[PDB]
């Protein structure tokens, strides 16, 4: 079972990557903490210092991985205007069919989100972690976007962030 | 969660004002800000960080506090310092503290106005009671029609403290239908303040 | 260095409102733009911010789903749209810009707009009826005024004798009647000996309905 993300334009099959991390924004303002994919600009993404040569949004593609467990970093955990950089210990493949979709193992992604929620729980001391879609922004930032071979591709990521974790 | 104390502060010009702001579910960071706000104006930044004055803020304003307790001090109040003050931490704001000018007790000048004939032609009668230049703000205004106490048919509002004498003024309107207004004779508003009641009245016919 | 906001708005319940905020005198893209609202007589309430480089916002949980923040870098203008308007959305809506900070804590709002009044009510815009508060005497001092009744929405301005008379003038805050219309009074105390010779006119301007009323107040 795979999460089939719609993408435009259709990414060639050789543009498949390994998701090595992502960047989150905590919801501002019920004992729950809500996170969404970061809508921050390129400079904000670069500050995580876990990317590789591939430029992408909401998800680091072909970047660096942590050693043993997921590592979450933030300049200020209590500042919702500061991004949360998440570095995965094990990457998550996103295989693009070339027919307008890129697929991700749903069980792998759920296990990844569960680990991220565990690290967020020990950081915010909470009991419920919720992932929700992007609040909005320009097309490159509201969608999971990336540069492959000099061409920009846009994949809707709403399926990747809509879930609850206790 | 930011809660300030006291809610209201009454002080004379020239003396010290101490305002408090406590963060409840915090680990403790110096990321606090104090703002001043006057009526009809946007907030003005006074203190950023725990203790750093904003650009051009006069020396009498200071901030301090560590952990969950924070204090804003005005060492010697100037007449323009009497306003509302808020604290802020990230997106949270305190509920605000209003600083008002303490002065001596002053009795109001009470006037009563019958409805004008022009308004009466529209079928509604408004009776206005004016409390002019009194202190403190607390005043009990009662309407009496043929010496019977009214209820649920009047509203009132109070001005801000006057710039010249620091007093308040109050206006109260009793609203009745023309039919109800013309079946009664004596209209009066009674103002009670500190062992003193003043009643100004008129007779509708006269 | 200023933030210029759009004019006041009047809306029915269930409708939406869009408020603009034009920045000048500083690099618009180098600061987040926040939005803070204040209901009449209440405190400040943060609504969200927007990143001007990417357009990516972060809303307060309270307004998530009803608010949309956008921007246009070509004109250095940020927009805030609030949908599903309720009566308790009546407030002054401010845009606020945090200052650059050594610790990079971008929540110190040293720059604010002047605010945009949004009134949400089922009532309809209506000019005021101005009635005289005629004088008739506390020992050499007489009180007179104007009753400004049944107008919507706020605000109205009152002057006396085209602004020539300001001493002793008290213009009270408006009360909201159960009809949904506002009503206020403006009074002034003058020497009793001037009632026969000095003319007194209250100038009531209600810009929301484009109505100006000049009322001469004569002794009764
Ligand atoms: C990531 O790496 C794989 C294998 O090295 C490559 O085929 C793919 O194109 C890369 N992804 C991007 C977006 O360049
Ligand atoms: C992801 O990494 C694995 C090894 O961990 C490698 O075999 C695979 O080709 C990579 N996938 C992509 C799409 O680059």
């Amino acid at each position: 079972d795979t999460i089939t993300l719609p993408c435009r334009p259709a990414p060639p099959p050789h543009c498949s990557s390994n998701i090595t991390g992502l960047i989150l924004t905590r919801q501002g303002g019920a004992n729950t903490v809500i996170f969404r994919p970061s809508g921050g600009d390129w400079r904000d993404i670069a500050r995580c210092q876990i990317a590789g040569t591939v430029v992408s949004t909401q998800l680091f593609l072909n970047g660096s991985l942590a050693e043993e467990e997921v590592v979450i970093r933030s300049e200020d955990w209590r500042d919702n205007a500061k991004s949360i950089c998440v570095q995965l210990a094990t990457s998550v493949e996103i295989a693009c069919t070339g027919a307008g979709h890129c697929a991700i193992s749903r069980a792998k992604w759920a296990n990844t989100l569960k680990q991220i929620a565990s690290k967020l729980r020990e950081q915010y001391g909470a009991k419920t972690i919720i992932f929700k879609p992007s609040s909005g922004g320009d097309p490159e930032f509201v969608n999971h976007s990336f540069n492959c071979g000099g061409e920009f591709f846009y994949c809707a990521s709403t399926q990747l962030f809509a879930s609850t974790w206790f | 969660v930011l809660t300030q104390s006291p809610g209201t502060l009454s002080l004379s010009p020239g003396e010290r004002a101490t305002l408090s702001c406590r963060a409840s579910q915090t680990v403790g960071s110096s990321y606090l800000a104090w703002y001043q706000q006057k009526p009809g104006q946007a907030p003005r930044l006074l203190i950023y960080g725990a203790s750093s004055r904003a650009t051009g803020i006069p020396d009498r304003f200071s901030g301090s506090g560590s952990g969950t307790d924070f204090t804003l001090t005005i060492s010697r109040l100037e007449p323009e310092d009497f306003a509302v003050y808020y604290c802020q931490q990230y997106e949270a704001f305190g509920q605000g503290t209003k600083v008002e000018i303490k002065r001596t007790v002053a009795a109001p000048s009470v006037f009563i106005f019958p409805p004008s004939d022009e308004q009466l032609k529209s079928g509604t009668a408004s009776v206005v009671c004016l409390l002019n230049n009194f202190y403190p703000r607390e005043a009990k205004v009662q309407w009496k029609v043929d010496n019977a106490l009214q209820s649920g048919n009047s509203q009132e509002s109070v001005t801000e403290q006057d710039s010249k004498d620091s007093t308040y003024s109050l206006s109260s309107t009793l609203t009745l239908s023309k039919a109800d207004y013309e079946k009664h004779k004596v209209y009066a508003c009674e103002v009670t303040q500190g062992t003193t009641s003043v009643t100004k009245s008129f007779n509708r016919g006269e | 260095v200023q933030l210029v906001q759009s004019g006041a708005e009047v809306k029915q319940p269930g409708a939406s409102v869009k408020v603009s905020c034009k920045a000048s005198g500083y690099t618009f893209s180098d600061h987040f733009m926040h939005w803070v609202r204040q209901a009449p007589g209440q405190g400040l309430e943060w609504m969200g911010w927007i990143n001007p480089k990417s357009g990516g916002p972060n809303y307060a949980q309270k307004f998530q789903g009803r608010v949309t923040m956008t921007r246009d870098r070509s004109i250095s203008t940020a927009y805030m749209e609030l949908r599903g308007l309720r009566s308790d959305d009546t407030a002054i809506y401010y845009c606020a810009r945090p200052m650059h900070d050594y610790d990079d804590h971008d929540w110190y709002f040293d720059l604010w707009g002047r605010g945009t009044l949004v009134t949400v009510s089922s009532a309809s815009t209506k000019g005021p009826s101005v009635f005289p508060l005629a004088p008739s005497t506390s020992g050499g001092t007489a009180a007179l005024g104007c009753l400004v009744k049944d107008y919507f929405p706020e605000p109205v301005t009152v002057s006396w004798n085209s602004g020539a008379l300001t001493s002793g003038v008290h213009t009270f805050p408006a009360v909201l009647q159960s009809s949904g219309l506002y009503s206020l009074s403006s009074v002034v105390t003058v020497p009793s000996s001037s009632l026969g010779t000095q003319t007194y006119i209250c100038n009531v301007n209600h810009k929301p309905s484009n109505t100006k009323v000049d009322k001469r107040v004569e002794p009764k």
